[PDB]
């Protein structure tokens, strides 16, 4: 599996008074407590465009073909699909529940904040771990361990012809699925980062220079 | 206790703990292998050692501690007290240079995981040459000869896998040793198809016909034997002998073979070596005497040949 955690930056708007934002909040964490409704102008107008998530929902408005809206909803928000551009007269109609989200996969950090009157236009930082996976054949070679990032030349298995091996996209998250068995040894981990070892078949107990 | 069954489930015991997935199991040996393989050759650059040099010195840490001291070109070297000189100078080559170590240990390792694993091979591969003139323990150590010399060469890059690539060194060491270990004498490496070959005609006319027809081989009888009404003589008993000397032996060689050079060169060397050599060098042919002549000319050639060497004019 390759996480490719992309990132994107949208807006929102909070009750202004109620304390609603907090730095220790992580995916799948608090926002904004129980404002009797929520009904604000998130001012713009542009076409509909909704993508799925699991618990989430982004709306993006291209008036022609620019970004021009890209503002996130927490979900607890009670969305409409094609609504709003009458006079861009306030469709962020997200109703306001008792409770917030709080989105689990994706990692809510970065905070920032204008404040004004009865609300606070919010620009985050949003990571959502996609969860995309390979197949490896009986003549790949996994180059990569338990867990750790990649870059973009960085590539990952090797096969036997060059046609088509898994050369490295994007930064990701690498984990393993599938084993053709388990081995249980009786050992003892020791795991190094730096500098270089005494090669495999050796004798320690505890030896020298480990 | 009898050893039949010993070799058998010493064999089939880490074969059946090892026996190999035939893709995943297998070519992941075979290329650490050839990961080893070049580590050795890149580690004989960094620092001017023989290649073969540097796999042996692997062999005995892998191993934990042998005696098995032979090198093609050296013969020996000072073992205990010089192969950890040779792992140190390794310890000191930098982060670079030691994964090549790391990478040659585990190749070497892997070739006897590969090897201990492929041996049920050898067992079914040996089993047809049963009753052929060696112990069906000479047999598979024949064919552990010849599977162990298939390792050098595998090449995993073409994609054909290693249970066909060994079956034929293995056939190859097997047919090798019954050639020569069958019989006292040096057999040809001919000669055993051409009596296995007469065997296998004469128990398909003893199938029918009835007959035994018209149209360099036996078998020893051992030197000790109760002749008689199976009494206490033994067959050595009863043979006196020719003679002590056995003189016209080497004094006629000596002249047979220096007058043979005399007028073998006095005449063109085209011509007497044509039979100097078919009919005293390896076989005889007529057909095929010719290096390039008609058969008819060879045949001119070669009695004329010896009609002038025979008596001059």
């Amino acid at each position: 599996r390759v996480e490719y955690v992309k990132k994107e930056r949208a807006g929102l708007r909070l009750p202004l008074a109620a304390w609603v934002e907090k730095e220790a909040y992580k995916p799948g964490e608090i926002l904004a407590e129980l404002p009797e409704p929520y009904l604000f102008r998130a001012e713009e107008e542009g076409v509909v465009e909704l993508k799925e998530l699991e618990e989430g929902a982004f709306l993006v408005l291209r008036r022609e073909d620019e970004p021009v809206a890209t503002y996130f909803l927490p979900v607890g928000m009670t969305p409409l699909v094609v609504h709003g551009e009458i006079v861009e007269k306030g469709q962020p109609l997200a109703e306001a529940k008792g409770l917030l989200r709080m989105p689990r996969q994706v990692r809510a950090a970065q905070v920032e904040a204008e404040e004004e009157g009865e609300t606070v236009y919010l620009t985050l930082f949003l990571e959502w771990t996609e969860p995309k996976d390979y197949r490896v054949q009986p003549h790949m070679n996994v180059v990569v361990p338990e867990g750790a990032r990649v870059e973009a030349g960085d590539k990952i298995v090797a096969a036997i012809d060059p046609e088509e091996e898994v050369i490295a996209e994007a930064e990701g998250v690498v984990h393993l699925h599938e084993p053709a068995s388990i081995l249980v040894v009786k050992a003892r981990v020791y795991p190094f980062e730096d500098d270089v070892e005494v090669s495999t078949g050796d004798r320690v107990a505890p030896g020298d220079v480990l | 206790k009898i050893s039949t069954s010993d070799p058998v489930r010493q064999y089939l015991h880490e074969i059946g703990q090892v026996p190999l997935l035939t893709l995943e199991e297998e070519v992941e040996l075979a290329r650490k292998v050839e990961e080893g393989m070049e580590a050795i050759k890149k580690l004989s650059e960094i620092t001017g050692l023989d290649p073969d040099l540097i796999r042996e010195v692997v062999r005995a840490k892998i191993l934990g501690s042998a005696r098995v001291r032979h090198i093609p070109g050296l013969k020996e070297t000072l073992d205990p007290k010089t192969v950890e000189e040779i792992d140190q100078k390794l310890k000191s080559l930098p982060k670079e240079h030691k994964r090549y170590l790391h990478i040659a240990r585990e190749g070497e390792a892997a070739r006897q995981h590969l090897i201990e694993a492929n041996l049920r091979l050898v067992v079914s591969i040996a089993k047809k040459y049963t009753g052929r003139g060696l112990s069906f323990l000479d047999l598979i150590q024949e064919g552990n000869q010849g599977l162990i010399r298939a390792v050098e060469k595998f090449e995993y890059k073409r994609r054909f896998k290693f249970s066909t690539y060994a079956t034929w060194w293995i056939r190859q060491a097997i047919n090798r040793a019954i050639a020569d270990q069958a019989r006292t004498i040096r057999i040809p490496v001919h000669m055993v198809e051409t009596i296995n070959k007469l065997s296998r005609t004469a128990r398909q006319l003893q199938q029918e016909l009835g007959r035994e027809p018209t149209y360099i081989a036996q078998e020893p009888v051992s030197l000790e034997t109760p002749i008689g009404d199976e009494k206490d003589s033994f067959y050595g008993d009863f043979i006196p002998d020719e003679h002590l000397p056995s003189p016209v032996d080497a004094a006629t060689q000596s002249l047979l073979s220096e007058e043979l050079e005399k007028a073998l060169s006095k005449l063109s060397e085209r011509e007497a070596m044509v039979l100097k050599l078919r009919k005293g060098l390896i076989d005889g042919e007529e057909v095929g005497a010719f290096f390039g002549v008609t058969r008819e000319r060879i045949r001119q050639i070669e009695n004329k040949a010896l009609r002038k060497l025979k008596y001059h004019e």
